[PDB]
């Protein structure tokens, strides 16, 4: 962090990439979370199958 | 004893205390003589 930070800040770059990964994980959780996910939340009356 | 002694009298007195002295300190002439150049990102 001290030595290799011009023209780019190393800590900020690492934080940005990690936050991107975290946001992708959040998108995954919104769908596949076992207790609050959409797929778990749908009801049997609202579930249908292809013909 | 005619009067109060120096050993007893010092208990009311504040000593002058120096910062600790370090024997290994040297003038370090070479650092003063050299010319120092800044590097942008640790590479030269």
């Amino acid at each position: 962090a001290d030595l290799y930070s011009s023209p780019h800040d190393q800590i900020k770059e690492q934080l940005r990439l990690t936050i991107e990964t975290i946001k992708e994980r959040q998108e995954s959780e919104l769908i596949n979370n076992p207790e609050y996910g959409l797929l778990a939340s749908v009801t049997d009356d609202q579930r249908i199958s292809t013909l | 004893q005619l009067a109060l002694g120096d050993h007893a009298a010092r208990q009311l007195a504040n000593a002058t205390k120096t910062a600790p002295q370090l024997s290994t300190i040297t003038p370090r002439w070479l650092t003063h003589l050299l010319q120092w150049i800044p590097v942008e990102a640790g590479i030269y």
